[PDB]
């Protein structure tokens, strides 16, 4: 419940190394839910 | 056939459904199946016929 805040901070991986978690989950799950849902959930912008 | 009744059952699917009735448009059923991204176009084509 807690980690539902850090989702859509632009800094989620600040310590984990691997930096394309993001990503790499947008796509994996991007055909189910949209690529629309998912990037509103990471705060990540298609657009961008 | 299978994967059908699961979709039925699935909310998303009751949710695409706005009809009080509970029937579903052919031009809205395509939505639901269209929304999963699970049947493929063809197959959505099936299930509608």
């Amino acid at each position: 419940q807690w980690d539902r805040l850090v989702l859509n901070t632009p800094s989620f991986p600040s310590n984990y190394w691997d930096k394309f978690v993001k990503r790499k989950v947008l796509d994996k799950h991007g055909d189910i839910f949209g690529r629309e849902r998912i990037a509103e959930l990471l705060g990540m912008d298609l657009a961008s | 056939f299978l994967k059908l009744k699961d979709i039925v059952g699935s909310e998303a699917f009751q949710d695409y459904v706005t009809d009080p009735r509970g029937l579903i448009s052919k031009k809205d059923f395509q939505k639901a199946m269209d929304s999963q991204k699970q049947f493929t176009g063809p197959e959505i084509q099936f299930l509608l016929s």
